[PDB]
Formats: C-alpha cells, structure tokens, sequence
RNA sequence: ACCAAAGCUAGCUCAACAUACUAAACAAAUACAAAAAUACACCAAAAUAAAAUAAAACAUUCACCUAACAUUAAAGUAUAGGA
RNA sequence: ACGAGCUACCCAUGAGCAGUUUAAAAGAACCAACUCAUCUAUGUGGCAAAAUAGUGAGAAGACUUGUAGGUAGAGGUGAAAA
RNA sequence: AUGUAUUUUUAAGAGAUAGUCUAAAAAGGUACAGCUUUUUAGAAACGGAUACAACCUUGACUAGAGAGUAAAAUCUUAAUACU
RNA sequence: AACAAACUCCUAGCCCAAUACCGGACUAAUCUAUUGAAACAUAGAAGCAAUAAUGUUAAUAUGAGUAACAAGAAGCCUUUCUCCUCGCACACGCUUACAUCAGUAACUAAUAAUAUACUGAUAAUUAACAACCAAUAAACCAAAACAACACUAAAACGUUUAUUAAUUACAUUGUUAACCCAACACAGGAGUGCACCAAGGAAAGAUUAAAAGAAGUAAAAGGAACUCGGCAAACACAAACCCCGCCUGUUUACCAAAAACAUCACCUCUAGCAUUACUAGUAUUAGAGGCAAUGCCUGCCCAGUGACACCAGUUUAACGGCCGCGGUAUUCUGACCGUGCAAAGGUAGCAUAAUCACUUGUUCUCCAAAUAAGGACUUGUAUGAAUGGCCACACGAGGGUUUUACUGUCUCUUACUUCCAAUCAGUGAAAUUAACCUUCCCGUGAAGAGGCGGGAAUAAAAAAAUAAGACGAGAAGACCCUAUGGAGCUUUAAUU
RNA sequence: CGAUGUUGGAUCAGGACACCCAAAUGGUGCAACCGCUAUUAAAGGUUCGUUUGUUCAACGAUUAAAGUCCUACGUGAUCUGAGUUCAGACCGGAGCAAUCCAGGUCGGUUUCUAUCUAUUAUAAAUUUCUCCCAGUACGAAAGGACAAGAGAAAUGGGACCAACCUCACAAACGCGUCUCAGAGAUAAUUAAUGAUUUAAUCUUAACCUAAUUAACUCAUAAUAAAUCCAGCCCUAGAACAGGGCACA
C-alpha cells in the first residue's frame, strides 16, 4: 500500500537519496542542461524549479542563504544562482524547468533517460516537439469553424 | 521442491510461444520531420539530440577552456557565437565564447 | 512419560482411576472416612479420588 | 535448417627367429635444498613371506603364489591329509 | 611404501600484551590488540565441504604466535573426547 | 469285467523344496481375524459377480463385417385398536 | 423371450495358452575355405544380437531463460561532488600474472563499459638492505623487567689474552606485481614494524514500491499475562536462595565446553643407582596410580580374587562387602530376649537427593492459584565416608527459583527504510525426470487412487502467491531382524 | 526398511452427533427457582492463568459453554525441539569387566529455489447483561416465574479516518468510528373434523387444518453502457489490467 506517496525510493535510503539530488541539482546549476534516468530528473524537477524560488527571495535572506549553501556543494556556483539564474527568472511563476524524455541508454542496462534543462540558457535549442501548422488540412478546418464562430458574434 | 516428471516439447511451446510473452509490434513509430531518421513519438528524435549533444559538448569544452580552474564559474550570463558573428548590444556586457566553426541551421541568433 | 521412543509417543499406557468417594457403597463407611482423612491430598474438590499409573509398559498391567 | 553423422590411418596384440640383455644423448653442472667448479673422512647393515579364500563355521590344513628343468607315459598311482 | 607443512605433544630459536585500579608481572579486577567460541538470528548446492551479524570468556600467563626439527599405524600422541 | 491308452523300467538330467484363497474334517485363539498349524478337492478368463487372485461359466492356434449356447442384470418383508 | 465367451458349429487353413527348468527347427551381423561379383550359396569359427544392472563414456533435453551475479553521481572524459575507512613495508609463499604499445567478433572478469586478471609484440628488478660471511687453549658464579637494587620459576643475548687466520680494486645471489593457502578475481585462514589517514576504496545495472523472508528504527494502555525456559529485544544492565565442581585452565577441529578432565593439597605402592630418556639427577629423590585446595573426619572385615611372601602370614587411602526369623514396656513402636549364619553385619554424616519404581512421599514459606524453588520428618531394605561422606568464602558463557527496573515476548500488532520481491537489459546453474493429453466424490484394489468401477466436472494457454497431495526430492533406514558377513572393547570363552 | 520423519504446542482448521450452550418439546418422586432423564435440531461458539515437555491431571477467576471423537489419534517441502530418539557426563542397581536402565539429571545441526494436481473474498448475523413485566403468577412462608416490549454491550462478517493514538510523506493503521435484515419451509411435540372399528382416536385413511427448532432456498442487495487508447498522473496496481488528462 503505497497511497498518496510522492517521493519514490532512490540511492540507499533517504538521506543517500537527498545526497544524489543534491548531486544532480548542483550538476544542473552548473551545466543550465543535465541528462539522467527519467525517474530520477522527475524527482529533481521539482527541486530545481524550488531552488530558483528560494533565490528569487534575494541574497540577503538568511534561509535561502543557508539552503543553497547546504544545497549547491559546489561554493562557486551560489553566485551563479543567486546572480544569474534568479534575475533571469523574473516574471515567470513556473515555468523555470524543461524536461524531456530522451531514447534509451546505449548500454546494456536500457535505461529510460531523460534531460532537464533550465530555459533560456546559452545552449542549442534540444529537438522539442512541435505541433503541426495551421496550413493542414485539420487545423484548417478548425480554423474555419473558428473564423465561423466569431462571425456569428 | 523437485519435479516429479520431464514437461514435453508441446507443454514447453505452449508456455514458452503465449502472446504473453512474445514481442509485442509498436506502433508509435515515426520518422522525423528534419533528418528523416526513425523515432518515437513521445521520444526526441535520436539523430538530431546527438547533433544537440556534441554541439553542446563543443561548446562546454570551450567554456571549460576559457576557465583555468574548478571553481571558476562566470557570475554573469554567457553567449556563445560562431565565426563572422559580432555581439550586439545586447549581448555586450556578458561572458563571451567564440568558435571557429560557422553557426549551424538548427541554432538560431535570438 | 519416560523414554520409549516412538513406543511411548504413541501408545496409550498411562493408566487413570477415578471414582467417587462418598456415594462408593463398595466400601465400608469407617474405611471410607479413614481414606478421606489420610490421602485427602488425592482428592480433588469434587470428592473423586484419582490414582494414576505409569511405570508398567503394559495398559493392563 | 542448425546440432550433427561417415571415412582409413596413426598405431597396438599374440607368437617364431635372433644376436646374447639396463635404447639414444651425454661440451658444462648433477645424492649442498640435483643440474650450484673448489678442503682433513667415517662408511655401512642383514633375521621364514602373511592374509584375503577353500574346508559352506574355524583353530590343524588351503596347489599356483616372482626359488629353472622341458615333452610323451607311468598317474592323478604309491603316499600325505580335523585320513 | 608415503605422510607431524592441518592437528596432539615435545625440542631449539625468536616476537607480542597498549590503557586503568592496585605496596604487585597477585596462575587478582575492568577493558583494548590478540586468542577461543556461550547464546540467538541468517546461511543449509550458502561468503564458507563449518561462514556472517549481534552477543559472549580469557586477555603478564598452565597465554598466544613466527621459523626449523622429532615422535608413523600390531603404532604416534592424548589436562580420556575412545 | 468294462471305457480309454497309459504305465513300469534303462541312460541323461536340471528346476522346486520362502504360497494364497474357496468348499470340507480338526486344533490353537475369542465357537476373532485378509490369523497360524495338519488332511481331501478346486482355482488363479481376454466372459460373468459394476471395479476384483482364489467364487461361477469355460478340452486356450490363425483369418471372417456368420450362427447356436454358458455363468450371469434391481434380493424379501417394512405388520400388533378391542369399546 | 431376447442380449450375452478363449465354449461349440459354419467357410478356409500353416489344425490349440502359459512362469522356473528341459528339447527342437530356423536366423540377424562378422572372419575363413570353396561359389558369386547390382552382395549370394554350402561348410568351419566365435569379442556371434541389449526397452532395463541408483550400468561406463560422449552429446543432449526437463527443472529454466528459473534461482543467482555486477558499475556511487554529474561531467568540459577523467575534472569536480556524496559516503565507508585494514593503509605502507618487510619475512614466508606464488612465479611475470608487473610496465609500454596495439586488439577484443569470440576466449577470462560469473554482466557491460575496458583491461591489474584475456591476446600479440617490446622492455624490466642495477646494492649500500638481505643470503654466504675463523678455528684452537685460558680469565670469566653474580639475570633480563628505564635497573638504583631485589623476587623466584634461577633466566637466550660478551669481551680480552696467546698461535696460526691465501692478502690482491670491481665475486655470486634475492630486488616486478593488483600476488599466498582455500576447486574460483571466494564476506574464510594468514607473522612482524609503523600510524588511523598525509594513504585505500564504492553499499545502488535501470525502474515499480505486491505478498512472503532477512536487518534496522519507533510505538497508545498494559509490563512476562508469550514460551519448556525473560530465548531475542529492551530508556535497566541490580539484590538474593539452592544443586554440581574448591578456584585459573583443558576437552569431543565439523550437532554436546559441561556437573566431564586436569588442578594445588592428602594418600598409596616401585626403585640403594652412571655415561643418549629418567639424569648429567640419588629416597626432602624419581616413576606407576587413586581422590581432589582448605575445615570435621575417613568407622568394621583378609571370608573370597589379586600383590608381597616362592608354603604359613601381611595387605582394603587393593579389587570389594558390611545380616535374617519370632515375641516382647500400656494399643503405635521396641530399650530387651531366644536362635542361626558370617569376615564383619552400614559407624559418623547427610537424606524424597543428579540417588529404580511406588512419588505430585507428608508438612511449612513463597503465588489467587506451583508435579516448579527453598526449609523440615525420614529404613535410603537399592544413601554412605580417598571408586571418599559432610558443611564454608571466593569462583562458573554449568543447571534450577524469586524481587523490583526494563521492554513488541505477549494482550494485538502497526508504521517507515535497506537487503529481498515484481518489470526492462546482460550472463546463466542444481537436486529431479518411465511416458503423460497430469480433475472431484464414493466404492474397489498389494488393505490410504489423477489413470479401475459408478457418477459429477470439463474452450485452450500465460504471470504472481499457499503448501493439502503426487505414500514429494535428498541418503541401496542409522531403529528392528537375518547373514554359519565384519570390526572395536572386556574377560571367569577355546587354542597359545 | 534403494525411508510412510516420530509427542505435546503456534497457525489454519474440514467433518460425524453418541449435543456443553444456544432452539422447540414429553415425563417427573415437576406447586415456583434450581433440578433428573427422554426426542428433534450441527448455521455458530465452546475463556484467561500457576505447576508439569507434557496429552491427561491438580488449583484461581470467569462464562451460555469451557462437549466426545475422526481427520497419517489432522497439519514439521508452515513453525517450535521441552521430552523422547545417536555420539559427552553423573547418581542408584546388575555385571569381575567391557557395558546395561518404560530409572532419573544437564547439553545435543530440524535441509528444499514448487514440476503437476488443488486453491487464492458477493451479502442477505449470533449471543449475553440491565428496566419494567412483578416481588406478578405460583406458595404455609421462606423463595420465586415464563412470554411480550425497550435498551446496552460482546463475538463475527463488511467497511472508514471527523477526533485520540501510532504517525518527521499528502497515506496506512487500532487502541478509534459506522452498519448488520423480511418470506416460505420443516424434525420432535400439541389440539379441530372424521371411518375402517356409525363411540372414541392428531390421519405409513383422505379434505382443508392451526402452535411450531436449527438449517435450506427465495424476495432484496452488488456487478451488469463491447472494438479510441500513444504518452502523463492516480487514493488503481507485482507485470498485465482499471480510473482520469475542457474548466483551473
Ligand atoms: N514351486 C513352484 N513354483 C511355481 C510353480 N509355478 C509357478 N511358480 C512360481 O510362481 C511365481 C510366478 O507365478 P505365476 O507366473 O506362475 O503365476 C514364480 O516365483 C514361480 O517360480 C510351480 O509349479 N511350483
Ligand atoms: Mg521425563
Ligand atoms: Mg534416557
Ligand atoms: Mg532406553
Ligand atoms: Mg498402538
Ligand atoms: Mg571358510
Ligand atoms: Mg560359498
Ligand atoms: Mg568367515
Ligand atoms: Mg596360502
Ligand atoms: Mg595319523
Ligand atoms: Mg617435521
Ligand atoms: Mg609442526
Ligand atoms: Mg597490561
Ligand atoms: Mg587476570
Ligand atoms: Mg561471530
Ligand atoms: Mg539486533
Ligand atoms: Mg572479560
Ligand atoms: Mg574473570
Ligand atoms: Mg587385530
Ligand atoms: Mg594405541
Ligand atoms: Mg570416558
Ligand atoms: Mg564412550
Ligand atoms: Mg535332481
Ligand atoms: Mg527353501
Ligand atoms: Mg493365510
Ligand atoms: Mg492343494
Ligand atoms: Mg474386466
Ligand atoms: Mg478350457
Ligand atoms: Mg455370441
Ligand atoms: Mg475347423
Ligand atoms: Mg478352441
Ligand atoms: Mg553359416
Ligand atoms: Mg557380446
Ligand atoms: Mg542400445
Ligand atoms: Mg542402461
Ligand atoms: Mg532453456
Ligand atoms: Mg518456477
Ligand atoms: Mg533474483
Ligand atoms: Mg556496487
Ligand atoms: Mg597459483
Ligand atoms: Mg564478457
Ligand atoms: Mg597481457
Ligand atoms: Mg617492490
Ligand atoms: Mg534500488
Ligand atoms: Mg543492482
Ligand atoms: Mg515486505
Ligand atoms: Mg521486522
Ligand atoms: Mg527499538
Ligand atoms: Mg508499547
Ligand atoms: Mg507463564
Ligand atoms: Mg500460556
Ligand atoms: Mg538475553
Ligand atoms: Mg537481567
Ligand atoms: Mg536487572
Ligand atoms: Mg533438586
Ligand atoms: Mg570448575
Ligand atoms: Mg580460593
Ligand atoms: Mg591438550
Ligand atoms: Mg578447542
Ligand atoms: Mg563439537
Ligand atoms: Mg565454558
Ligand atoms: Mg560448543
Ligand atoms: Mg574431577
Ligand atoms: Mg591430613
Ligand atoms: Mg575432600
Ligand atoms: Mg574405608
Ligand atoms: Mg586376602
Ligand atoms: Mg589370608
Ligand atoms: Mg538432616
Ligand atoms: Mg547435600
Ligand atoms: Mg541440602
Ligand atoms: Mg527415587
Ligand atoms: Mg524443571
Ligand atoms: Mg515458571
Ligand atoms: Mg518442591
Ligand atoms: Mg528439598
Ligand atoms: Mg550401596
Ligand atoms: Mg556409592
Ligand atoms: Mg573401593
Ligand atoms: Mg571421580
Ligand atoms: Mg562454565
Ligand atoms: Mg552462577
Ligand atoms: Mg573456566
Ligand atoms: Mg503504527
Ligand atoms: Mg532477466
Ligand atoms: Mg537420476
Ligand atoms: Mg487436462
Ligand atoms: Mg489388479
Ligand atoms: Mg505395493
Ligand atoms: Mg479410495
Ligand atoms: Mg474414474
Ligand atoms: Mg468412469
Ligand atoms: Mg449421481
Ligand atoms: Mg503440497
Ligand atoms: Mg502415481
Ligand atoms: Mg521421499
Ligand atoms: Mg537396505
Ligand atoms: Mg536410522
Ligand atoms: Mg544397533
Ligand atoms: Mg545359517
Ligand atoms: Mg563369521
Ligand atoms: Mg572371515
Ligand atoms: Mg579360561
Ligand atoms: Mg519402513
Ligand atoms: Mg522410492
Ligand atoms: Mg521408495
Ligand atoms: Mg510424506
Ligand atoms: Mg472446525
Ligand atoms: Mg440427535
Ligand atoms: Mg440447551
Ligand atoms: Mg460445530
Ligand atoms: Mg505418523
Ligand atoms: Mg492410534
Ligand atoms: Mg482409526
Ligand atoms: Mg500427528
Ligand atoms: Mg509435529
Ligand atoms: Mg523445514
Ligand atoms: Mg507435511
Ligand atoms: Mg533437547
Ligand atoms: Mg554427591
Ligand atoms: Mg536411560
Ligand atoms: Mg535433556
Ligand atoms: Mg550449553
Ligand atoms: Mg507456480
Ligand atoms: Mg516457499
Ligand atoms: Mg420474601
Ligand atoms: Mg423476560
Ligand atoms: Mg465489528
Ligand atoms: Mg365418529
Ligand atoms: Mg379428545
Ligand atoms: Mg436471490
Ligand atoms: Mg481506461
Ligand atoms: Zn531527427
């Protein structure tokens, strides 16, 4: 009976679990782009969109302060986060983390990889999925009957 | 426990041959729009994130090159431009790279 | 109980007597009380004398 | 259709003859802890064969059982045997 | 015939026992290194043809241990468990 | 006597000598055993007693897509008024 | 009536079942002598025919793609983060497994990546450390333990004098390693000097978070009510009473660590002595033994069997034994007596015991309850005094019983993690297996049926669990009996 | 005997009735309550502790009750090892000794990875205790009812976290909370009507009869709209399946 759970079980237990977040969140504060399996940049997603809210609070608050030091073990990159990551993230509520699901691992494991990256870096932009033109047969259509519905107002 | 006799060639099949247990056929196969290689459609295509990636690799050794040390990390944002390219006004102020290969197609300026 | 293996495990050779006292018209009334008086620690609650044997190997016996 | 199967050869065995019987190689080192050139010693020795088995047990006995006299008969005879 | 390179006991040659309480190096006391293996749980074609974890006893002595040698089966050796 | 052809010796011989039930005459036990010990007879079907070792019918070869028979298939009552 | 056989007729025949044993006629495949040469005939020979020996060898199947095994993360590609701490060298031992370059389709790593563990080629360990590195006579009792000076258990470790010691550079050998013994790149076994990190490494191949299993943490109220036992665990880690052994110690490597053995102490016996033990010792000694410190003691007996005495006689701290029958004081008992046999007739002590059965002997304390424990009564007619009897301090992973404290032992379990587990990828065993197209009930049967009989049930295949059955697997039952089968041990067995 | 693993317990229990309770009755030396026997009825239960390895047995407190058996006197490929049933060692006895004990004491390895059969959740309650009935009927008084109706609980079935508690995850969990039923039918046993046997007689004589145990079936309750299923969540789950992805 696993009801209402929300963190699923990783590395040798909770607190080693906590350790290999904190890996791959400094790992992606330092690189802007990581790849990892698809569970564990699942559980880092919502660490890392928490970390740019912690720095939005600013460089003087002491909590943020101390949670980025526990946080990012790498002492140079607490700068980086409170200077560029947090500016940089502005207006935007939420949307500070892309994740996608990339083909399996060339190794004999087969695992199910995935890639997160915080947007707006300076990195070629991944192959996202884009949705078909307005110029299809389909989305022509829909466009006719949206051209309709606001001729009838 | 121990078995207590030799299961036949038609028991094996029967068990080793169920549907259950055989490969099922995928239908979410596609090929891609850019490259025209296989992929899925929920996965990003395989061909063009390995372009992505050694681009990206590319670019993080040079980074890398740029920065001496371990702990020498930029505290101001970073743009990357190929040869021919000259930073504007906007991009001015920020930590610079620059590369001799020419900016591919899939990157754009922004 | 004692050792006699699978023998003594399973073999019904535990004899018990039990019987009442005082409604025991086979036995003379002074006898009786005289019984009641010195082995009243065989005698349960009830007024039931019981004796019990285990040594002989043998039910019957 | 995989897995597979088939070759005829290397060579062995039993005898006979036979010179007469520890093959070839031995430059160096070889029983120092072998293949280690080189210092006052010790070197050496012999005393029955036994039993597993048979006698339906087992005590006396039980051929052959790592000692030349071979073959045809005498003869499985005289004898020796808890006879 | 071959076996004491494991083990039982000796013979030569060496090496170890930190800290604490004690006039004591007292076949004393606590507890380390070290030596044994009381109890339990796993293991039972296992890590292992006798182990792992927890927990235990001794821990300056009739103590452990390195090297070399000896006692060989009708026997050797044995603080007798045949 | 009669109906049958078997019996006795001669010369070679091996197996077996660790057995079950049924009917009958007995003994021991408990006038108990799918019990044990003696004597007479029988059996050990591919049919019957649903299944079955011993109970019954049956002088056991082969082919037939012929026939006639044998032992054998639901066994009996379930009843007591006397004003 | 009918239906119903290995019975009997009908149509043709090659014209009557069978275990052990017995007889006969043929015959598969080889070699040889003669025929034959699209593979046969007559004769003579045998290594002359395999559905069966828990048969031997080789390959294969089931169990089974099951149990089981591994690589910390990101990255700019070997640079930074998260954790645990058996590391360096020498001795012994293994021999190149060490280093560089190149390759890994396959072979080795229990899987990949690649490579200290595979393949090929080329190089290497350079002595000052270590091995080899004087004899012959004489002066020499006086410990090592910071050695001042002492104890008993009396203690390895050295110079000087005198006679001869070729005399003259550079000799020979071990110098790598991730390593040795364990069938393995094995959680095991390994001596010594240093420090506890300034050196070594990674518990997780990737997911989900079912049951069951192992490990850990926490728990309302209760606080041993669970159980053979307070085994395990626990915020406690204390005080006591008995049995057995005085105590330290040793023992059945691999189911028993003890109440067993040994032990200081006490007793016996056997020896008046010289060049290998005892012993380089001499009865206050040395062996063969018993029992166990200490305290109270060890009562009777040489009738039997041993030993000295070669016969008498002595020996029990030698092997061992220490009584019946009947009546009696005033009822229970018997101080006592009569008689008989003995070598003496069981003394002291202790006592329902670790002590045959009756036994849960009787009684008191402990508990609400006790075949438990302790204290008393005691013929125990089978206790008993160095095969030792009684108490006592200290002691014991020995065996029993209590008082609190403690707790998931339990009332009554629950929650969360790790290893497990299920899914993906790689590698990939084992016992077992006559063939199975491998149901339930009743009856039957070599006397407990999946296979028979009479009835019910019945699309076929996976995957995960529980173990009622397959008289389940494992070991030609270790219990019992037989074998004119063995072996150990003891003798009052028989030959010696 | 080329193995059918052997006592007590832990867990789970299947069945028989020769019934302990619970239910319906008959006779009583049954006035009432306690009782003693006899018939029918097996859907459900049949306690917690001390001593003993103990089955038994003795005792304490209760209960409506602490039933008798079969099941390899059930169940060790589920468990426990205290005793029995190896090898060690004592005490008493036998044997000169080795050794012997249904004579006692301590200690003493309990293996298996499931091949096949089999199996892996629909319900439609039960029983005690209090108030009246009533100190009423019944009785010389002491004593003392049945039935009917109101409630409290306990067991068991099925479920759930508003609060308490376990609880450093949003969940799970109990020690916490909610619910639990109508009809027919009968066995034993009572009477109506009525012949054989013009009386009577409950009838292996008919007709309809009425009071009637437990079971057992049925009302009733649950599931009960087929072919979209890539991906992402889930109070759904081993895998496979199943529910959601328009508000926001
Ligand atoms: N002594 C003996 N044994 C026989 C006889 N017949 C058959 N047997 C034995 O019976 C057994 C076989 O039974 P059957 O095959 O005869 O039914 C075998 O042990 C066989 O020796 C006979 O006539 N005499
Ligand atoms: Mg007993
Ligand atoms: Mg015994
Ligand atoms: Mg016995
Ligand atoms: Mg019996
Ligand atoms: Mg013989
Ligand atoms: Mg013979
Ligand atoms: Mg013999
Ligand atoms: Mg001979
Ligand atoms: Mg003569
Ligand atoms: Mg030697
Ligand atoms: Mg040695
Ligand atoms: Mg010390
Ligand atoms: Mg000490
Ligand atoms: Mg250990
Ligand atoms: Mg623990
Ligand atoms: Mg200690
Ligand atoms: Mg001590
Ligand atoms: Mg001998
Ligand atoms: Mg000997
Ligand atoms: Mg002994
Ligand atoms: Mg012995
Ligand atoms: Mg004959
Ligand atoms: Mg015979
Ligand atoms: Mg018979
Ligand atoms: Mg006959
Ligand atoms: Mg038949
Ligand atoms: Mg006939
Ligand atoms: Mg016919
Ligand atoms: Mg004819
Ligand atoms: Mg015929
Ligand atoms: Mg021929
Ligand atoms: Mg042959
Ligand atoms: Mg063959
Ligand atoms: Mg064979
Ligand atoms: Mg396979
Ligand atoms: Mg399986
Ligand atoms: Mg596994
Ligand atoms: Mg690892
Ligand atoms: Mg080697
Ligand atoms: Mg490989
Ligand atoms: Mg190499
Ligand atoms: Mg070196
Ligand atoms: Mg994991
Ligand atoms: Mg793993
Ligand atoms: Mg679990
Ligand atoms: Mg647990
Ligand atoms: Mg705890
Ligand atoms: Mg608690
Ligand atoms: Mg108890
Ligand atoms: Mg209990
Ligand atoms: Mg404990
Ligand atoms: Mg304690
Ligand atoms: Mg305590
Ligand atoms: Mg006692
Ligand atoms: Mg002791
Ligand atoms: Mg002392
Ligand atoms: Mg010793
Ligand atoms: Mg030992
Ligand atoms: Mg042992
Ligand atoms: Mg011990
Ligand atoms: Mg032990
Ligand atoms: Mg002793
Ligand atoms: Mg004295
Ligand atoms: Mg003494
Ligand atoms: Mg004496
Ligand atoms: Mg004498
Ligand atoms: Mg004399
Ligand atoms: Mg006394
Ligand atoms: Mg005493
Ligand atoms: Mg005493
Ligand atoms: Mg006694
Ligand atoms: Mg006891
Ligand atoms: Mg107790
Ligand atoms: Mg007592
Ligand atoms: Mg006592
Ligand atoms: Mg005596
Ligand atoms: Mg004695
Ligand atoms: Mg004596
Ligand atoms: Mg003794
Ligand atoms: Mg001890
Ligand atoms: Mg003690
Ligand atoms: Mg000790
Ligand atoms: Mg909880
Ligand atoms: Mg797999
Ligand atoms: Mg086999
Ligand atoms: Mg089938
Ligand atoms: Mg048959
Ligand atoms: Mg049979
Ligand atoms: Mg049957
Ligand atoms: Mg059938
Ligand atoms: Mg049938
Ligand atoms: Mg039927
Ligand atoms: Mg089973
Ligand atoms: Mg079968
Ligand atoms: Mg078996
Ligand atoms: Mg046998
Ligand atoms: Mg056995
Ligand atoms: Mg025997
Ligand atoms: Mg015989
Ligand atoms: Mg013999
Ligand atoms: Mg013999
Ligand atoms: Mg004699
Ligand atoms: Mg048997
Ligand atoms: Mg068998
Ligand atoms: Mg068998
Ligand atoms: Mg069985
Ligand atoms: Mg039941
Ligand atoms: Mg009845
Ligand atoms: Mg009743
Ligand atoms: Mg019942
Ligand atoms: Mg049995
Ligand atoms: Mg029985
Ligand atoms: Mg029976
Ligand atoms: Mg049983
Ligand atoms: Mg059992
Ligand atoms: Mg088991
Ligand atoms: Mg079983
Ligand atoms: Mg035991
Ligand atoms: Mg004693
Ligand atoms: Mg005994
Ligand atoms: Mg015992
Ligand atoms: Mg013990
Ligand atoms: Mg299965
Ligand atoms: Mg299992
Ligand atoms: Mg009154
Ligand atoms: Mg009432
Ligand atoms: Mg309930
Ligand atoms: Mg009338
Ligand atoms: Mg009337
Ligand atoms: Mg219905
Ligand atoms: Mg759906
Ligand atoms: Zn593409």
């Amino acid at each position: 009976i696993s009801h209402g759970r929300v963190f699923r079980r990783l590395g040798l237990g909770p607190e080693s679990r906590i350790h290999l977040l904190q890996n791959l969140l400094t790992g992606l504060v330092r690189h802007e782009r990581i790849e990892a399996s698809w569970a564990r940049v699942d559980e880092l997603r919502g660490y890392a969109e928490k970390l740019i809210d912690y720095g939005k609070l600013g460089d003087t608050n002491e909590r943020a302060m101390r949670m980025a030091d526990f946080w990012l073990t790498e002492k140079d990159l607490i700068p980086k986060l409170f200077q560029v990551l947090a500016p940089r993230f502005q207006g935007q509520n939420g949307g500070y983390t892309r994740m996608l699901q990339i083909p399996n691992r060339n190794e004999q494991d087969r695992a199910k990889m995935a890639v997160i990256e915080y947007k707006g870096n300076c990195l070629p932009p991944l192959p996202l999925p884009r949705r078909d033109s307005n110029l299809t047969l389909l989305n022509q259509l829909l466009q006719g009957l949206r051209q309709d519905q606001e001729a009838s107002s | 426990a121990a078995p207590k006799n030799r299961r036949s060639i038609e028991v094996n099949r029967c068990r080793r041959r169920n549907p259950q247990k055989l490969i099922k056929v995928k239908n979410n196969i596609d090929v891609c729009p850019e490259c025209g290689h296989l992929k899925q459609k929920h996965i990003l295509c395989g061909y063009c994130y390995e372009k992505v990636r050694k681009e990206t690799a590319e670019i993080r050794r040079q980074m890398g090159k740029q920065e001496g040390g371990p702990f020498r990390a930029p505290t101001t944002e970073t743009v990357v431009l190929y040869s021919g390219e000259t930073p504007s006004e906007q991009d001015q102020g920020k930590r610079i790279i620059e590369r001799e290969r020419k900016r591919p197609s899939w990157f754009t300026q922004n | 109980s004692g050792p006699g293996g699978q023998n003594v495990n399973k073999v019904n050779s535990k004899a018990e007597v039990r019987f009442h006292l005082a409604t025991a018209e086979w036995i003379a009334e002074p006898v009786r009380q005289k019984i009641a008086i010195t082995h009243k620690n065989k005698i349960n609650r009830l007024g039931e004398l019981i004796l019990t044997s285990e040594s002989s190997r043998y039910q019957f016996r």
